[PDB]
């Protein structure tokens, strides 16, 4: 069924998420303590080079993309766009 | 960042399935009476 | 049942890759910038070990088996048998 109003939701970049287990959708983010966390997301479908987190991620997050080449969980950091 | 990638080539396959079933008979029939009496 | 025989297709092995949403089918492979990149592909049928990719995997692409246990898509890699 097609709902006509402005759908709004959570579209992250798949380079930014991995699928261990060839399946289960993790990623990694920075809390607001400039710590970083490990949120397990439900990402199925796929637009053009994001994924469609149904849920997982909410407005506002901030996803590391470029920095997961070495890091880990429990750590802080610096924000660079 | 290493990873253990395979090269992708074509091949020539061929494309059958196997349904597996049981046999039945084409079709059915009782036989039965329709008076009473003795059988000769 | 006789399907047809296909002239030249792709056998991508199930090790390598995986199904969202229980049935989506992705995949990750290195491109010839030695950068991995996500690709959607249309396997359906099974046959052996391997996945008979109707459109998602040309011939001579690389697709990653041993270390998607640990990745992301935009990054770049050796490639080791």
């Amino acid at each position: 069924l097609q709902e006509g109003v402005k759908q709004k939701a959570i579209l992250a970049p798949q380079q930014g998420v991995t699928r261990d287990l060839k399946g289960q959708a993790t990623a990694l983010v920075v809390n607001a303590q400039n710590k970083v966390e490990l949120r397990v997301i439900k990402a199925d479908r796929v637009i053009g080079d994001k994924w469609l987190v149904t849920e997982g991620l909410n407005a506002g997050d901030k996803i590391i993309t470029e920095g997961l080449q070495f890091v880990q969980p429990g750590v802080e950091v610096k924000t660079v766009p | 960042p290493e990873v253990g990638i395979v090269t992708l080539e074509a091949q020539t396959v061929t494309l059958n399935t196997e349904l597996p079933g049981r046999t039945n008979a084409f079709r059915i029939a009782e036989v039965r009476p329709q008076v009473n009496g003795i059988i000769l």
